[PDB]
Formats: structure tokens, C-alpha cells, sequence
């Protein structure tokens, strides 16, 4: 899937063409198309959890837009099509307007109406055997919970309880054929697992950033990959997990393991359930990773490096004024409006010109 | 809810679900790594008593069509598939594979670990398996008939897949433009080809012709007297199912097309004839070769091709008598792939020069064939 | 199908609810649903030939318009219906809005996608195999001849030579379980034949009007049951035209023969085809068989009392104003304007106060 | 394209489409006027070896269901209608009209003129006939067999549906909310009936469960001694195909039962029987009785009941015995209705007081014979 950068472009025109407009691109596996789909959806990097609704079902105007973006294509384009399901339009329909292969969007209309159900029984009606037919679907955690109106971790405890976890099958260009001595995997719900994690040495864990986008290059993905290098070097057993098919860290032979996933608490959790790391690096990758460093430390992840408090620190406007405070540095004028006239009064205060960040 | 299971001789089980006829299927499970070409690997009669489990999750994309078929019916015992796809999109389809396999009456699960499961077989080797679909599938019956079966190898398939009576075939191959084209009147092909149907796949035919061969094909049985009456241009010997060992009347017919001068040209259950008929022995695979990306190296030319195939058993190639060969070889395993008679016009290939499914890149060995004869003509 | 006049009341909440706003209705017979839904269609009386369009394919905004015109119910809902079908809804999408039953749904849909291969294969695709389905199905040869972009005429012309007729089944209130000596009939195209018309007397045909509306009500089907009632006393065989269910004028009483038909070109001339009457009336059953008189006559139906032409005479406002001139009679002071400034003008003179008739 | 067609004896024929099974179909062709219950109707044993024709222009609505068969199979021999609706559509529904037929393995023919059918029977009177579904329907094979066919008039066909063996029924009508009942126990059936299966219903036999009766089902050619056998609180003879006429076992077996105080009752073929057996006649009507809205007159009470008919043949009331007094009578065409032993408690009724499909109306057929067995028991 392509990633596209147009809200830093507002002037700009945000429909798909012959000229390429996207910035960079997130690549999945899956043992089925929807799983495939959906776990690349979910690696996007784009705040989706999957099929997110993207207009209201109460929404009077609702086919119009929908029928737009899916007559003209933008990049969101994707999400329009699940809502023309919803809002009921027809395969044949929504094929007259995208010219998008039936055999594609009758599997995303399996999954709208999968979803459907979902919403109607809640949590309640999550049993196993269904929990796990949406597992073999691609469905995320996050994107269940919110149908049932959960938290994403009473999901994944949901799993747990049932014992409901993914298996890792390897790449080896010969489906099978051939024995493989490498360690490139991917995540899907089926039998047998493949991963076959060592006990023998410690293991750290590189967290990529996912496919890239202006602020988030390659330059995040090169600190990566010498995280890798050199730790294997030191004798570390290094395990990378990302999903952009363009850079070096998805290369296999930059690591010794590889696990070509999204860079979610999910995926991530999942992974390191089975190998059990010594730590995990999570300061290398950008935002991605970054955004995840709590959750996951409270997962009980080994997170190694500077702590995700320490991080926050330095982040949180608050906590850093009060440091900066504290060691007696110079910081420029600030403060924290709400409405508009306390700004107005505010400013006064602090001093134009000024720096106004939402 | 449809149940379907499949157990393996092993006990190792598969719970699935069916997408084919209700009831119980038997025979020797294989894998295929085919990405496309499913239909035409079901209608191969060369996997009769087989039990056939596609490595490309997605089966049946494309629906069916009666041109995509290699024979006239459905050859393979059952059918093993990740998932079955909520519709066929091609313009090319008639017919749904769920339909079409209902059609055939044939038993077929889906839903199951295709990859675990060929896994099983790379490693361990091919095992006899049974499918059961209906209300609910008995494990222990399963595993029962799935031990019971008796075993492909010692198996003659050929003489129960041949042809009743003789025949002629005069048409070609498909086209986009033109689909099938009808049949070629006889007068309008030169040369006379004699076939002999061990269960012979229909774009071997087309592909004959194709290249100015008439066909007669004749029943597998058919004695080399029977032939030579004929008087033909060359002659020809199929593929088809089980052990080519036990088809002790090919062999001897063989024998005789060999003292002749007539030109002889065999593919894979043909080259094994072939091969038996000149002194070598054959051998079962432990798994065999089931796909269409097959490496196999022209060691005269040295030459790579992409072929396709489908055989269990292979021509050992220590055995090999000295008027005899080595012609071809599998980059992916070393095995024999092709031979020629250092004495006679005679030679044969272990892939499928035909493909169907899969690349043409092995077509030009029918060239040859082609060659042999009117040279054989010429004389 | 219920008759509204929402036009007549601007001001008005034109929704339907649990209050009645129809000021009338009509009726019709066929064999099947396809048949006699789009029979009650064509002898509406509001200018449908069957399921003519609301809104137009390449309007942005019709999938909005159409999903208001579903959820909540006017008078037009039924043409939106199909309209909908158009624009790529599905059925379980309409029936979502509508709540009503897929079993009438689906059969909507499928006349819909027969009316898209008319209009792809044209007139030329018309072959008696494929018209004589389409008849079957209701379909109206005014609506056929829209589709393939030709004169209803050419349509008729068509089935003649075809020789694609309708045949006339009676009511029997018994299935056909016993024989009946009424003659209470309806059209459809199937292969045996009921009519069996007189060749005894000198028949006389009389239209009715169809469904009432405000202007066209009792009292012209008053006036035409009189007629059939007298001439009928007088000697003659009546026969009566007409498919106002709530009228006296079709009560198999009323008349010799009564044909519950669509009072249409199409549906009057293939009873005139069969019955070759003596006479025709079209000046009592209003606005509807006044409308028909010309294309009767020309058809070479024996329209009688005042002519088609004479009444064209009365109501065009040319020929009158001519007349009336030529009698020496006394008329209101008339211009025909154009444009406003020109209308400002005449007004002028004319004199205030002015009648504006469109 | 899926042709069909449909052939009278008399030449006529109808061209249609194919809307269940490939094949032919051969036998006496009848119109019921049901607008509601083809499943149940298709479902009547009574209808063996008919070719059904439906005068309700669209048929299959409402799709089909279990609790909608009267039977373990379709009996009809085809099926004819007007129209095949696109989608069933109803809660109960389970499988499509044209998919249920294909399972029974049913020919079916759609878009023909039923009315015209309809009334060239009515006029003419019954007529064999042959449905022929297939890609080519030769319409002078199909005239072949409707001409050959035997006929309906003494074709004893209760032998042919009933069952092998004995056995027990406990189990009631269906409802609504509950759907069908478990089958009772027989501790909670007061009376012990004995009913003759000449291929009978299965809600006659729910209703008198519902009424309190434990139900033994004998086969059609059951003794009157083994009967007598079992003790039974009340007798009774079930509905079904063919010509009464011709079923010597029972008419013999009734006589004896109608030598003792033993309450008879029966419905339809039961009746017939019961005429038979007191010495009255059968005749075969011209047409017939199918439908369900057929008013009969109980001319006792001098009230009208509307009524389910399925019946070809009538007991003559201008033979009947002066032991055989008429308790009902066709408000339609003046037939015999229903009778009544005026020397014995044995009665029966040519309609259907189960109906299923059809008005309730005449279920109070069902009280009086329990009365019967009430006081029976008295003694
Ligand atoms: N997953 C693994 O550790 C692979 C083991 C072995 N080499 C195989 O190909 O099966
Ligand atoms: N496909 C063929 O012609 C040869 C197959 C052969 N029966 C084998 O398993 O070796
Ligand atoms: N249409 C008619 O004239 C029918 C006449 C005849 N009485 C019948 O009902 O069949
Ligand atoms: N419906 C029945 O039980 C039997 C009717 C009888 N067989 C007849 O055709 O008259
Ligand atoms: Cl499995
Ligand atoms: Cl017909
Ligand atoms: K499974
Ligand atoms: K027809």
C-alpha cells in the first residue's frame, strides 16, 4: 500500500494519477489476501486499525462523498469502498466506479459484513471459534475493539484466554519445496509455527519505523540497521521487525532474524511472546516505534535504552519546562491557551511575534 | 457448517472445510507448487489416484472453462486448498471451481495448512492419505482407508486411464483470438504420428499436430505389430498415472519400435518406457516433482529451462545402459530429466514439454521429434 | 398504485404517512407481478410509461437525493426505486431504507437491468424473441421506444410485424375452475386467448379516465357509465374501457364487455385490434381519453361525436381565439409573450389586472 | 438456456423452462387452485404419479422448510407453473424452490400457460401427460410416453407408497412460536389408533396426536386379524394415491373391522375405502377436486365449511347402501361429501380436515371420532 503525505500539501492537488504523489509504502504478508490486506492497512502508519470508517452511517450526504472518492480516487480511497458497503452499495457499483477487480472487492465486502456482525453481538459474541475466524481475516485487536466497544488490550486478553495467538511461517521463494536456513517470517493465524526461536543467545529486538513519509526517512532506518549490524557483531542474536520493502533493515541479510510485520503493540507483543528478547530498541525508528515504547513496557517489553518515561520527559511540554526550569536554562516565552481572548491577553504577555503549535 | 478432513497414513489430520462432492477420497497425497494452472492439473490424467494439494493459497481465482481441460474428465482422487475464493473473475470462466468440482463429483477440503502439510511431505516423503466431507467426518474410518490404500508404487495407472478402442486426432492448440480451432482435416497434415494413450494429455496432441502430425492414438496395450501395420511417421508415448515398471506391454512393444528405424519420442511416463525398454531402471521418488518452475539444464547446450512437471518415479541414472544418453538434468535436485539413444531415433523428456499448465520453455524438444521423422521420411 | 396531487399544494408536507394524501387510484391485472406492477405504472396518469427516471446518471449528487427519496416516502418513491438500482444500490441497500420486502425488490431490479441491455443492443437488438420477452414483462412500447431512443410508434410497428399481441384472460373469481359467461377481461402476453368478440352487433367503446385526481373525478365516470348504460339499452353491445378500481364503471355490470386496461394508446388499440368496433368515445371519461382522440383516430380508430380536430379547435388557444374573432364574440384581452420585458410591454397593453397561464 | 416441455396425451403441448431436474416425467396431469402451500402439496403422497400444475401464477415465494413437507419425499410425479419467483422470501424459509426440487430430484417445467391448462382440463377432463427437461425436449418421445402411460383408473397405488413396516407416531402439530413438537411418550397419549398408511399425511397424524391418540402406522395390506391384535381404541384409514377400487386387502379387512364396535374413521382414499367396504361404488370424476377453497355443506347442521379436496375419484351417492347415510355434500359440484354408518360408529370425509395446506375449517372431522373412541372405551 502506498503512502501519501497530502495534508503537509494543503494547496495541492490529492488525486490519485499517471504522477506519482506518494512518499513512501508498506508491504504485508498474509496466507490469504485479506489477511494480507489488512495487516498492511494496519501497518500503514496512517492511525488505521484496518476498514476504519472514514463518513458517519447517519450521514444524509454520505453517498455523495463515498461515490466521489470512489469515481475520482484520492488516497483514501481504500476506506471510501468499505463505506460504500455499509452504506450499501453493490460490488457491481462500486466496480463501475473504480474499476477495481470484483474478486478483490468481494473480499472486502466479506469483511464489512464480518464486521457488521461483530458490532451486533459485542464482546459477548466473541467466542473462540469466531475470535479466531476474524483472526484468520486479518483483523487487528484494535479494530474488533472498537466494533465491540472494548479496549483493544480486553481483546487481546480475549486471546489469551483462549489461547489464540498467531503462527510465523518463513519465506523461502520455493513455497515449501526447500529447506531454508533463514529466518524471515511473517505472522498469520494456521497450524504449524515456524519460528523456532533460539534459547540459546540473548536476543535484541530493533523496532523499524514502517514505510516512510516526510520527517520519517530513511535516515530513522539507517540508525536502524546499525543497531543491527553492529549488536550481531558484538555476538547479540538480532532480530528486526518492520515492513517497509524499500530500505535496507527489511534486507535479511541485515539481520538474523527477520520478521517482516507491522510495527504495532499487536504484532510486536506477539513476537516477542516467543522470543523472549534481553531487550528491545525502540529510540531508533522514529514516531513509530516511539509512540509504542509505554504500552509496551507495561506489556512487560524489555525496553532497553532511554526509558519511554524519560522520553515522555522530554516530549511532554509540561515535564520539559519544569526540567529546563530546574537546570536554570533559557527558554523562549510560552503558554497554554484555551480560548481565543486568553491568548489575545497571552500574548501580550509573552510577545510577538509568536509561535502558535496545536 | 460442511465438514471435510483429511487424514494421512501417519494420523496426522487436517480439519477443513468441503468445497467438492460429498463422501470419501484415497490415494497418494502430493503437493504442487503451480500458482496457476489448477484446472488443467485436475483434468491430468497423470494424477490419477492422487491426492492433489495446491501450495498457492488461492484456488480457483479464475473459475473454469472447457478449453483449460486436459483430458475429459477429472483425474485426480481428491483436492486440497487453502482457500477457495468467494468468486471466479475471468472472462474466461463457465463455471465456479465449487460447482465445477460438484460437477465432477469430486471430494475436495479446504481450509487447511497446505503449507504444514507440504512441509510434512518434503520431509517425511508422499503418503497415502484419505478426505472425507459430510455431516461428520470420521477420523479413525479416514485413517483407516488412508493406511488401507494399496500404494501407487507397483501401481499400473496406464491401462486404466487408456483409451477403449484406437482413435485419430487432427486438431491444434487454443489461441486468445481464436480459442480451440477445429480439427484438421486429415488430408491437410503431413506426417502420420501413432500414440500410444497411457493416459495422455490432450495439449501433447494439440501440440503435435500443431507441428504437422496426424494422430492416431492407440490403446496402451497395443501391440508393436498392431502399429508397424500402420506404417507410421513415428511414434509416440504419452504420460499417465502410477508405476512405469508394471506395464510390461509397453516395454516389449518398445523394444520392438527399436530394433525399427522408425523415430520414437516419449515424455515423462513415455521416457520412463523409454528408458525400461533400452535396459535402465526406474525409481520412486521420495516426493517427486509437482510444480512449474522446475530448472532442468540441456547439458549439451548448457542451457537453463523453466519446465513443468509431474512425476513421482525417475529414471535412475546410474542404471543407465551405454546406448543411452544423459540428455537432460534437474538443476533443483540433479535427477535425470532427458535421454537419447546413442543408436537409435529415439529419445524422451522427464518434464512436460506440452506445460499445461506452466512455461512453454521446453517446447522446442517436440522440434526434434519433428526432425527425426522427416528425416526418417526422407528415407 | 395510489394517485397524489401534491402540485396542487405547494405549501403541503408531500411525505407519505399514516394519514392518506391520494386523492385516487388505479388498478391492473397481469399474470405476473413484473407484468402488472408496470401495467399500473403505464395507466397512472401522471405521464409514466413504466419505470421512467428521476434523476440523471452523471448527477453528482443523485445518490443523496435517492437515498432521502427511500428512507422517507413521497409519491415518486417508486421511480426512485429504480433509479437507485441504477446507481449501483443494492437490493438489501434499498431495502434497508425502504422496508419493503425483498420479494418485490428484486423483481424492480430485474426489470432495471433488462431495460440496460435495451438500451445497449437498441432497436436493432429488438428481436421478436427478446421484445416478446420484454412485453411479457410489462414493459410498456412507450417506454421500449425511450430506451432505444425511438418513436413509441416505432415500437407498435415493430410488434406488428412480429405479430406480438397481447391475449385477453377473464376474472372468474375461480382460477379457471369453472367456465364463466361474463366477460371481465385483461391483457397479457400469453398464448390462449378469451376475448372471442361478437361479430353479431354494432359494439360501441367507451374510455373511462383512469385513476381520479382533483379536476378528474366522479363525475366524468358519472357520464361514463350513462353511455355505456343507454346505448346498451338502445341495442348496443358496450364495452368499456377503464381501470379506476373504485368506480361503478368497472363493475362488470355496467357494460357487455368490460377491459380493466390501461387507458393508453398501446392498450386501447390492441382492444380495438380484436373488437373493430362501430364507435368510440373519448369525450366523457376527462382529460385522459381526450388526450388519445388524435392518435386514435389516426391509427384508424372510428372515434365519434365531435371530432379529434374540432376539439383541437376549442382547446388550442390559437384556433379559438380565431374562431371566436370570425363569430364576432367578445374575448378578454390576450397576448402571447416571450420574454419578460416583452411580456411588461404587452402587459401594458392589455391592461391590469393580468391571468398568467403557462 | 434451459428448455423444457410439457405434452398432453391428447397432442397438446407447452413450451417452458427447466426449473428442476434433467430428465422426463409421465402421469395424470391435474390444476389445484391453491394459492398457498405448493410444498406441502408436492409433498402429498396422494400425488404419486401426478403431474402437478399450479393455477397461483408464482410459486415458491416463500422457498421451503421442513415442517412444510407432509412426507418423507415429493410425491408429485412434476411439476407445472406459470411463474418461478427470483428469491424466496421468508423467515422459514431454507432452500430455494428450483434447489429443493433439484434434490428431490424433481422435473419441473416454468412459464407456461397454466390457464390454458387449467381450462383444457376443466373442459376436456384429466389427461395423462410427459414433462421432458433436457437441452433438446423431442416432443414426440414426450407425446410417446404421455400416450403409453397406464392411467390413473384402477392403478392401486397405496400399495405402492406405503410403508414397509410397522410403527409408532407420538408426535404433534407445529407452531408458530414453538415450531414441531417432540415426539410425545406414550405414557401421555390417553387413546391407542391404529392407522392404515396408504400413503397418509403427516399432519393427520400430528392432529390426532394433538387430539390424544398414540399412533400405530400399518402397512396397507395389514389383516384385519392382526390389527384386531393390538386392541385398538379406534381404526384408522389414511389418504393417498390411485384408484380405491382396486385395494381388495383393505376393503376386505375394513368388512371385518365393520363386524365390530371398533371406531373407523377416514379421510379422503380412507372414505372411499370405507364406501367400498359398506358396498357403495367408486367413480372417477372428470377432473376432480385440488384446491383449498372448496365449500362443503354438512347438511345435518345445514353449514358451510371451505375445504382443502384432493381427490380423483367420488363415491357414487346414488349406489349408497341404507347403512350409509350422507352426512356432507360439494357445494360446487353437488358430490358426496361425507358418510356416516347408521348401524355402526365408522365414519369418513372426501376432504381433508388436516388440511396442511388449506383452511381449518373442517379439523372438527377429527372431535367426532374421538367421541367415537371416548365412548367406545365407555364399554
Ligand atoms: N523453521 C526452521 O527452523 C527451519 C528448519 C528446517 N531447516 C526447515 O527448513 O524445515
Ligand atoms: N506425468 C507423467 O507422464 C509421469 C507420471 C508418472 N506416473 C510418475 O509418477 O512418475
Ligand atoms: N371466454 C369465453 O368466451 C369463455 C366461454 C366459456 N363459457 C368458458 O368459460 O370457457
Ligand atoms: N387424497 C386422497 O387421499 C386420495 C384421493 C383418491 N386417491 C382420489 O384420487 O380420488
Ligand atoms: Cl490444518
Ligand atoms: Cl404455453
Ligand atoms: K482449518
Ligand atoms: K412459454
Amino acid at each position: 500500500i502506498p503512502r501519501f503525505n497530502f495534508e503537509k500539501f494543503a494547496g495541492a492537488n490529492d488525486r490519485l494519477t499517471t504522477q506519482m504523489k506518494s512518499v513512501g509504502e508498506v508491504m504485508a504478508i498474509g496466507r490469504t489476501q485479506q489477511e494480507s490486506l489488512q495487516k498492511a492497512l494496519r501497518g500503514l502508519e496512517v492511525g488505521a486499525t484496518g476498514f476504519d470508517p472514514k463518513v458517519s452511517l447517519d450521514d444524509p450526504e454520505a453517498l455523495t462523498k463515498i461515490r466521489r472518492e470512489l469515481k475520482d480516487a484520492g488516497a483514501d480511497r481504500i476506506w471510501y469502498i468499505a463505506d460504500a458497503f455499509r452504506a450499501g452499495l453493490s460490488v457491481d457499483g462500486v466496480f463501475n466506479l473504480t474499476n477495481i477487480d470484483r474478486w478483490f472487492l468481494v473480499q472486502i465486502e466479506e469483511l464489512v459484513r464480518l464486521e457488521e456482525k461483530v458490532a451486533e453481538v459485542g464482546i459477548t459474541g466473541l467466542n473462540a471459534d469466531f475470535l479466531r475466524q476474524l483472526k484468520r481475516k486479518g483483523f487487528a485487536d484494535a479494530r474488533l475493539a472498537k466494533l465491540a466497544g472494548v479496549r483493544e488490550a480486553e481483546i487481546r486478553k480475549l486471546r489469551d484466554q483462549y489461547d489464540l495467538h498467531p503462527v510465523y511461517k518463513r519465506v523461502d521463494t520455493c513455497a515449501a519445496e526447500f529447506a531454508t536456513d533463514t529466518a524471515y517470517m511473517y505472522s498469520t493465524y494456521e497450524e504449524e509455527c515456524e519460528a523456532n526461536p533460539s534459547t540459546d543467545r540473548e536476543k535484541i529486538m530493533v523496532l523499524g519505523g514502517g514505510p516512510n513519509r516526510i520527517g520519517q526517512g530513511i535516515e530513522f532506518d539507517y540508525c536502524c540497521v546499525h543497531a543491527s549490524l553492529a549488536l550481531r557483531e558484538d555476538g547479540y542474536e538480532t532480530i528486526m521487525v518492520n515492513c517497509n520493502p524499500e530500505t535496507v533493515s527489511t534486507d535479511y541479510d541485515t539481520s538474523d532474524r527477520l520478521y517482516f510485520e507491522p510495527v504495532t503493540l499487536e504484532d510486536v507483543l506477539e513476537i516477542v511472546r516467543i522470543e523472549k528478547p534481553k531487550g528491545v530498541i525502540v529510540q531508533y525508528g522514529g514516531q513509530t516505534p516511539l509512540k509504542l515504547a509505554r504500552a509496551l513496557e507495561a506489556a512487560g517489553v524489555p525496553v532497553i535504552g532511554t526509558s519511554p518515561d524519560a522520553i515522555d520527559r522530554a516530549e511532554d511540554r509540561e515535564r520539559f519546562q519544569h526540567a529546563v526550569e530546574r537546570l536554570k536554562l533559557k527558554q523562549p516565552a510560552n503558554a497554554t491557551v484555551t480560548a481565543i481572548e486568553m491568548a489575545v491577553e497571552k500574548a501580550k504577555e509573552i510577545g510577538y511575534p509568536l509561535v502558535v503549535r496545536p | 457448517i460442511k465438514s471435510a478432513l483429511l487424514v494421512l497414513e501417519d494420523g496426522t489430520q487436517f480439519h477443513g472445510r468441503a468445497i467438492g462432492a460429498t463422501g470419501s477420497a484415497v490415494g497418494e497425497v502430493v503437493f504442487n507448487t503451480s500458482m496457476t494452472g489448477y484446472q488443467e492439473i485436475l483434468t491430468d490424467p497423470s494424477y490419477s489416484r492422487q491426492i492433489v494439494t495446491l501450495t498457492y493459497p488461492h484456488i480457483g481465482n479464475v473459475g473454469t472453462n472447457d478449453a483449460d481441460e486436459e483430458s475429459s474428465q477429472v483425474h485426480a482422487q481428491g483436492l486440497v486448498i487453502r482457500d477457495l475464493p468467494l468468486i471466479a473473475s475471468n472472462f474466461r470462466n463457465t463455471e465456479d471451481l465449487s460447482s465445477y468440482l460438484k460437477r465432477h463429483n469430486i471430494v475436495a477440503i479446504a481450509d487447511i495448512d497446505t503449507r504444514k502439510l507440504t512441509r510434512l511431505l518434503r520431509e517425511k516423503g508422499a503418503q497415502n492419505g484419505c478426505i472425507i466431507a459430510g455431516d461428520n467426518p470420521d477420523a479413525a474410518l479416514a485413517l483407516e482407508k488412508a493406511r488401507a490404500f494399496p500404494g501407487l508404487n507397483g501401481m499400473d495407472l496406464a491401462k486404466e486411464v487408456t483409451t477403449a478402442e484406437a482413435y485419430s486426432w487432427t486438431q491444434g492448440s487454443w489461441t486468445l483470438t481464436g480459442g480451440l480451432p477445429e480439427a484438421k482435416k486429415e488430408d491437410e497434415l503431413p506426417f502420420h504420428v501413432v500414440a500410444y494413450d497411457f493416459g495422455a494429455k490432450r495439449n501433447i496432441l494439440r501440440m503435435l499436430v500443431d507441428r504437422g502430425c496426424r494422430l492416431t492414438i492407440v490403446p496402451a496395450q497395443t501391440s508393436a505389430e498392431d502399429v508397424l501395420k500402420m506404417n507410421p511417421d513415428g511414434i509416440f508415448l504419452s504420460n499417465g498415472p502410477g508405476d512405469p515398471a508394471p506395464c510390461d506391454y509397453a516395454i516389449t512393444a518398445i523394444q520392438k519400435f527399436l530394433e525399427t528405424d522408425i523415430p520414437v519420442f516419449g515424455i515423462s511416463l513415455g521416457h520412463q518406457l523409454l528408458a525400461l525398454a533400452s535396459g535402465a531402471k526406474t525409481v520412486k521418488m521420495k516426493f517427486g516433482h509437482h510444480g512449474g518452475n522446475h530448472p532442468v539444464k540441456d547439458v549439451e547446450k548448457n542451457v537453463v529451462m523453466i519446465t513443468a512437471q509431474n512425476h513421482g518415479f525417475a529414471v535412475d541414472e546410474a542404471t543407465l545402459p551405454a546406448n543411452l544418453r544423459v540428455t537432460h538434468k534437474s538443476l533443483f535436485d540433479g535427477t535425470l530429466q532427458g535421454i537419447h539413444r546413442t543408436d537409435k531415433p529415439a529419445f524422451s523428456f522427464q518434464g512436460h514439454p506440452e506445460a499445461s499448465p506452466g512455461p512453454h520453455d521446453a517446447a522446442p524438444l517436440f522440434d526434434h521429434f519433428i526432425e527425426l521423422i522427416e528425416q526418417y521420411r526422407k528415407t
